[PDB]
């Protein structure tokens, strides 16, 4: 009995982060995206793993 | 209460005849073996809480801590009953046994043994 009392409040707590992870989640990646290529040199940066890539891919 | 035991002895246990408690032993024989069984079945207690935990992710932690505390001096009464006449239930149907033939018994025992003797010769 005492239990009950207990978990449901533990419940909560988790079903609520999910709840901020998914809110949280949707404006931080709907936030933050955008520097990777507003630095066009940060796809430059990939160009450049992708140059160390085309040469040291292999 | 909790269990208790004494002298159960199956066979003599139904025997007993003061007919409205006579018939009563013949069940309550099952509904206690049962009842043994069923007994010997339990565990008596559960866990013991890991509070410092319940509190980590309980934290709403005063309403753990409250329920803690509670649980930690939580101690329940006991159970009920009643049948402690049985005790007595017993001691009236503990002089049948006695007096009706504990005493008619010797007496009619004496003369019959006695009986044998003097008409063995």
């Amino acid at each position: 009995e005492v239990k009950n009392r207990l978990d449901y409040h533990i419940s909560v707590q988790n079903m609520m982060r999910q709840k901020e992870q998914e809110h949280m989640i949707n404006w931080v990646e709907k936030r933050v995206v955008q520097s990777i290529s507003a630095q066009q040199e940060k796809e430059t940066i990939a160009k450049c793993i992708a140059d160390l890539k085309l040469l040291s891919k292999k | 209460r909790k269990l208790a035991l004494k002298t159960i002895d199956w066979v003599a246990f139904g025997e007993i005849i003061p007919r409205n408690q006579k018939a009563v032993a013949n069940s309550l024989k099952s509904w206690n073996e049962t009842l043994t069984s069923r007994l010997a079945t339990l565990p008596e207690k559960p866990p013991a809480i890991d509070w410092a935990y319940y509190k980590a992710n309980v934290a709403k932690a005063g309403l753990v801590d409250d329920f803690e505390k509670k649980f930690n001096a939580l101690k329940v009464p006991i159970p009920e009953d009643k049948y402690t006449a049985q005790v007595d239930a017993e001691e009236k149907e503990d002089v049948k046994s006695c007096a009706e033939f504990l005493t008619q018994s010797k007496t009619r025992i004496q003369e019959y043994e006695k009986e044998l003797e003097k008409m063995r010769n």
